[PDB]
RNA sequence: CUUGGAUUUACUGAAGACUAACUACUGCGAAAGCAUUUACCAAGGACGUUUUCAUUAAUCAAGAACGAAAGUUAGGGGAUC
RNA sequence: AUAACUGGCUUGUGGCAGUCAAGCGUUCAUAGCGACAUUGCUUUUUGAUUCUUCGAUGUCGGCUCUUCCUAUCAUACCGAAGCAGAAUUCGGUAAGCGUUGGAUUGUUCACCCACUAAUAGGGAACGUGAGCUGGGUUUAGACCGUCGUGAGACAGGUUAGUUU
RNA sequence: GGGUAAACGGCGGGAGUAACUAUGACUCUCUUAAGGUAGCCAAAUGCCUCGUCAUCUAAUUAGUGACGCGCAUGAAUGGAUUAACGAGAUUCCCACUGUCCCUAUCUACUAUCUAGCGAAACCACAGCCAAGGGAACGGGCUUGGCAGAAUCAGCGGGGAAAGAAGACCCUGUUGAGCUUGACUCUAGUUUGACAUUGUGAAAAGUUUUUACUUAUUCAAUGAAGCGGAGCUGGAGGUCAAACUCCACGUUCUAGCAUUAAGCC
RNA sequence: AGUGGGGAAAGGUUCCAUGUCAACAGCAGUUGGACAUGGGUUAGUCGAUCCUAAGAGAUGGGGAAGCUCCGUUUCAACGUGCUUGAUUUUUCAGGCCAACCAUCGAAAGGGAAUCCGGUUAAAAUUCCGGAACUUGGAUAUGGAUUCUUCACGGCAACGUAACUGAAUGUGGAGACGUCGGCGUGAGCCCUGGGAGGAGUUAUCUUUUCUUCUUAACAGCUUAUCACCCUGGAAUUGGUUUAUCCGGAGAUGGGGUCUUAUGGCUGGAAGAGCGCGGUAAUUUUGCCGCGUCCGGUGCGCUUACGACGGUCCUUGAAAAUCCACAGGAAGGAAUAGUUUUCAUGCCAAGUCGUACUCAUAACCGCAGCAGGUCUCCAAGGUUAACAGCCUCUAGUUGAUAGAAUAAUGUAGAUAAGGGAAGUCGGCAAAAUAGAUCCGUAACUUCGGGAUAAGGAUUGGCUCUAAGGAUCGGAACGAUCAACUUAGAACUGGUACGGACAAGGGGAAUCUGACUGUCUAAUUAAAACAUAGCAUUG
RNA sequence: AAUAGGGUGAAGCCAGAGGAAACUCUGGUGGAGGCUCGUAGCGGUUCUGACGUGCAAAUCGAUCGUCGAAUUUGGGUAUAGG
């Protein structure tokens, strides 16, 4: 059955800190614990060490990135500011 | 009265830094010829923690141009850098993330990170998890280069001075509350000697210029003169405005 | 606000917005709405058809998607009103 | 040499009691009262003073227990009435004998509920802490309000605080 | 002169009214600024005060709910709430009971008596009362009552009992902790001048600016490739003759590169 | 989770034997941790010693009048360098390097190597007996290898008795949090048969208790994980208690490895143990028999393993040891090389080692109800390492005797009432385990909650359900653990029968919470805190 | 280096039931948390108990707080009198 109605992973903290602080917690621990697609090997077996460290279990590359996700908007932005500099560069 | 914290923090006895756990400092190399000329490859070899730190450090492995060797350098890991992944660093090092160029071969809009201050620092701006350096514009005849730092200043700063390409892993680490006086105990655990904090104003008269009074309350302006002596400068030093940041500024 | 050089004048730069004139009893979208260029992504109506399937349809309690402005929460920006 | 208890002097003030007799009391000064005045007593109030104690007399109240005073609330016997009876009021000898259970308050004080013959007033170092208790006050912790630039003040409120 | 209150802080006195009565919705003027907004309240903050009304009780200075010209409530000197939590403060109800009416009984260990062992506090001298006077509360003095050895268990009236040169109060030309716009200074810091301190140019009337590098200052490296020139190409359109500029061995890949081959 | 058996700190002879009682052991004393006299601590393997940790601290320098301060490789010309071929010419020839690197800093970190039996009045992983091991050195024989000079085999994972390898380099080990369940082992607990011994025996009891053991070390064998070969997968399959894996090659078939752990054998029955029969003032024994074969598990403790969770927390260093890359140098045929294969020879210094480790060996003036770190851990009941009873072991120590007034201290009970007591329900009482039922306001949706409020519970005799391994089977054979549910009967209606074990509810003030402080009168509303905001 | 035994039952995962979709319901499994009852431990609330010339210059008894982390603790080390 569904267990809890709104707390989720937030449910080991019972009642204590506020529930605004318990939801902004569950929104970036639900990501900081979910498996993510492996860009290396294609798996979906990449889980977070510490903060900024993905590892891949199958193809065992390690990459840096966010504190709580795989990669964030502003790293996103700047791959693409990056390639786009890169190509005018280099015609 | 009695020499207060602020004052107790110089002589560093139980104040200086718990670095046990550290894995060595985040550098760039040192700037030699094959920086200064062309480029030298090396691999990254590992991704990891520093205790203390929210940016993992990236282990990349160089070789040594005049003796048989290896030379590991810990450098500040940048989002999307992989283990196994080629750097390449000098002058003529290609616009990719994780390379270490010269601030002058960086177009405009070029996000940079670990960005020497002067030439040959190995890094001092932009060092933090999620935090970068926006490239602004170049001077070619001062040899000089306009960024934008992570607080929002403008800097100018010599165009043979270096950088690493792309923004510091780690970022929104601040996003997530702590929660708990224990997730600030782990936190400084690492760190220093700086938590939990007494409010001065809960002190005596003695502790702190603050302490005393049959209520809690400083009694005087907390803004404090910049020429102040030491004892004096608690609360909000050389202040040029308080209160509720309203509007821009 | 201004003889501490305001306002005005030329050149240069930076920020955010916004897309004038063209602009119409004209177009598109389910509506709210949509107006600088180009690229990419996936849609769409109409028309044309000696293509295909053959009733698969119309409207719909329950139940859903979207939904101007203002407003709320948290970051960023904060030129002008 | 000097304040904050008791005690001592004093008795303004507090309390209690007289004398006179203009009036009140259907009439009628004096059954019961009694103005304007005036003489006292008491030490159960509070002052005044600063004599004793600062090489310390344990400073609130209650609980417990004994005793004493009488300016008698009740009980005994009586005198007087504006005493028909009933009830009540004034007074005498009288302290032999009793004088309570509770709600609120730390209270002394107070105020209600109820019983009762009656629910009188006081003293004994404002009886009584090597009898207790410790709610209050009055060390050091802490909060508030007002005051102070502040350290802090408040004889204002609040909570916690070793009884040999 | 300007800015700043999630800086310290502050947020008041005054002047009139509605076809019964009561109330007052109805404007300007002063203090160095604004004049207490949203809320909340006889609250741990209200003097008066045991405020007034309701509820709770037989009875409530307690409690709760209201009211609010609030001595002296009020917004990060944070305001109002608030689930959960609390050896926090408080009121009521059920259960429970020796808390009480109102005491009784029982157990062990004491106390008690013995053998052995054996301190201490304290001590002017000592130890019956009543009154008097007296440093105004006597064990001693005066006047009375009285008064008979040696003692044991208890007891807490008295010894103004013991414990401590009152900690409250005042005095002292005695301190100390703390504070500040006290008096007098001071580390630090800031500002100017002189020295360190030299070599040029230009312009203002000695001052301002910028040129040099060797003094001095900062940093790095196991002091590794600096400055100038020259070899080689790519270019300018070459108008003499090759002048100027650029480059001059490493970029799909988590491999390797060390102790010179070769030529003269 | 001891009043048992050891240790760390600290003590220092308190240890043991003999004697002994003046003092001390708040009575006593023939006794003693007292007094007197002697005796007693045996190491290559256990520690120290060595390494580095936080840190401490010389040198070169720079301050400071100076006592000294800074600094730890720093603005330093920093090697008492090594490795060889030697030379006997006691001279040399060179070849490489010199980032870092004084030193001190752990009897709980890191680290070369030992076990069993016996022995003393008192020492033992130290002595005796036997059996091993490490490091350093020396060194010969056997084996191995070479005429294809520096070995072969396997497709491979890789195997082996060996089976060149300088400078220099790269790696690995040293070397690492915590929690959760699962699995395996060991020791312990439980239990069947047999061979002994003891106990009970009015009656019953093929009974109750007890012995039946196996060290380090050597050889062979033994494993989850991981890896290799084959093969080519949807009708997706394999698979854990826990859902992860597979065209980046699953299932299936066949193999390789680590040896953690177990098995067999040697050690080793000759030892130890249990019995029986004898020797003798007797140092000390001698003889005979036996010491065997099983089973069981949500058991306890502990070690390991494969996993999973967790962090704005990611959980030492160094000495030291090994492998690999590299290819210097040197190597045979009538002979060459190597001590990483076997065997053999020698040595291992210094200091500590007794005893206590506590209601008497330490610190609190003391033989003080205080304080002081840690290891091992039986049976029953039970969730339980709690409480209660018991086995092994250890104690029976604390002045005693006689009585049993008051007042105490610790503990009980009490008719009827039930907070009227008191500042105040202070103190006490009441509740309490488990199963089943039932559970409100409010809420941050997580809680509140064991809310509140009810029923049952013993003993006995039964019934049912829940598994494993074999046999080609929805069935047979054998074996096996305690859980749950139902029924009958039964009794002075008792039954979580001792022990153990929440009282509950309606509200107000206040602090959000967990947490913290006034050691020795204040634990709170005070501090902290996450969150928020401001300043540089 | 140390920390019985229970309760509650967060993510993730398996199965079933319902739905056009967007998605919902149920039963298991799992074993989270500065969670909870409660030992050892650490602390020290109340009796304003004992004692108060004590066993003790702070103890004793019952009662109590907390008990898997901001936990408890040995040793080493650092900070020294305005
Ligand atoms: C002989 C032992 C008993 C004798 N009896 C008699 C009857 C009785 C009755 C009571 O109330 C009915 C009672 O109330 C308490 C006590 C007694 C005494 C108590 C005493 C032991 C007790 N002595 C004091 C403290 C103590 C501490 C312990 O550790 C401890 O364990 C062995 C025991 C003790
Ligand atoms: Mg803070
Ligand atoms: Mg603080
Ligand atoms: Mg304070
Ligand atoms: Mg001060
Ligand atoms: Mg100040
Ligand atoms: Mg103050
Ligand atoms: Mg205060
Ligand atoms: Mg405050
Ligand atoms: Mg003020
Ligand atoms: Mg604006
Ligand atoms: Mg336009
Ligand atoms: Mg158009
Ligand atoms: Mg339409
Ligand atoms: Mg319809
Ligand atoms: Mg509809
Ligand atoms: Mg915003
Ligand atoms: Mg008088
Ligand atoms: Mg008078
Ligand atoms: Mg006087
Ligand atoms: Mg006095
Ligand atoms: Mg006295
Ligand atoms: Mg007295
Ligand atoms: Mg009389
Ligand atoms: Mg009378
Ligand atoms: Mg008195
Ligand atoms: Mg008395
Ligand atoms: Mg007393
Ligand atoms: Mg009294
Ligand atoms: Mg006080
Ligand atoms: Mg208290
Ligand atoms: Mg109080
Ligand atoms: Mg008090
Ligand atoms: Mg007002
Ligand atoms: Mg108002
Ligand atoms: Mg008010
Ligand atoms: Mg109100
Ligand atoms: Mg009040
Ligand atoms: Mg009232
Ligand atoms: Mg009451
Ligand atoms: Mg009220
Ligand atoms: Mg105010
Ligand atoms: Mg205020
Ligand atoms: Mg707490
Ligand atoms: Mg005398
Ligand atoms: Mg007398
Ligand atoms: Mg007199
Ligand atoms: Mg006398
Ligand atoms: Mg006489
Ligand atoms: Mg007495
Ligand atoms: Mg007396
Ligand atoms: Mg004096
Ligand atoms: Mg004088
Ligand atoms: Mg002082
Ligand atoms: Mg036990
Ligand atoms: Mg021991
Ligand atoms: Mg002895
Ligand atoms: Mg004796
Ligand atoms: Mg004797
Ligand atoms: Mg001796
Ligand atoms: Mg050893
Ligand atoms: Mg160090
Ligand atoms: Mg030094
Ligand atoms: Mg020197
Ligand atoms: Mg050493
Ligand atoms: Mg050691
Ligand atoms: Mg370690
Ligand atoms: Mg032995
Ligand atoms: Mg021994
Ligand atoms: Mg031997
Ligand atoms: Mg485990
Ligand atoms: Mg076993
Ligand atoms: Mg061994
Ligand atoms: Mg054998
Ligand atoms: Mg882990
Ligand atoms: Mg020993
Ligand atoms: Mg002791
Ligand atoms: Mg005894
Ligand atoms: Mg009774
Ligand atoms: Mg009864
Ligand atoms: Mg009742
Ligand atoms: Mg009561
Ligand atoms: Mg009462
Ligand atoms: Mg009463
Ligand atoms: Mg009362
Ligand atoms: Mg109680
Ligand atoms: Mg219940
Ligand atoms: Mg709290
Ligand atoms: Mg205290
Ligand atoms: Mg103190
Ligand atoms: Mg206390
Ligand atoms: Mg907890
Ligand atoms: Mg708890
Ligand atoms: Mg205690
Ligand atoms: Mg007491
Ligand atoms: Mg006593
Ligand atoms: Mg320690
Ligand atoms: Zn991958």
């Amino acid at each position: 059955t569904k267990r809890t109605k709104k707390v989720g992973i937030t449910g080991k903290f019972g009642v204590r800190y506020g529930s605004s602080l318990r939801r902004q917690t569950k929104k970036l621990e639900v990501q900081q614990h979910a498996k993510y697609d492996c860009s290396f090997c294609g798996k979906r077996t990449v889980q977070r060490g510490a903060t900024g460290i993905w590892n891949c279990k199958s193809c065992k590359k390690t990459v840096a990135g966010g504190a709580y996700t795989v990669s964030t908007a502003a790293a996103a932005t700047v791959r693409s500011t990056i390639r786009r500099l890169r190509e005018l560069a280099e015609a | 009265g009695r020499v207060i914290r602020n004052q107790r923090k110089g002589a560093g006895s139980i104040f200086t830094s718990h670095t046990r756990l550290r894995k060595g400092a985040a550098k760039l190399r040192t700037l030699d010829y094959a920086e200064r000329h062309g480029y030298i490859r090396g691999v990254v070899k590992q991704i990891i923690h520093d205790p203390g730190r929210g940016a993992p450090l990236a282990k990349v492995a160089f070789r040594d141009p005049y003796k048989y060797k290896l030379r590991e350098e810990t450098f500040i890991a940048n989002e999307g850098v992989y283990t196994g992944q080629f750097i390449y660093a000098g002058k003529k090092a290609s616009l990719n993330v994780g390379n270490i160029l010269p601030l002058g071969a960086c177009p405009e809009g070029t996000i940079v990170s670990n960005v020497e201050e002067k030439v040959g620092d190995r890094g001092a701006l932009g060092r933090t998890s999620g935090n970068y350096v926006i490239i602004i514009g170049h001077n070619p005849d001062e040899n000089k280069t306009r960024v934008k730092l992570p607080s929002g200043a403008k800097k100018i700063i010599s165009s043979d001075a270096r950088g690493v390409i792309g923004v510091v892993a780690g970022g929104g680490r601040i996003d997530k509350p702590l929660l708990k006086a224990g997730r600030a105990f782990h936190k400084y655990k690492v760190k220093r000697n700086s938590w939990p904090k007494t409010r001065g104003v809960a002190m005596n008269p003695v502790d702190h210029p603050h302490g005393g009074g049959n209520h809690q309350h400083i009694g005087k302006a907390s803004t404090i003169s910049r020429g102040a002596v030491s004892g004096q400068k608690a609360g909000l030093i050389a202040a040029r405005r308080t209160g509720l940041l309203r509007g821009t500024q």
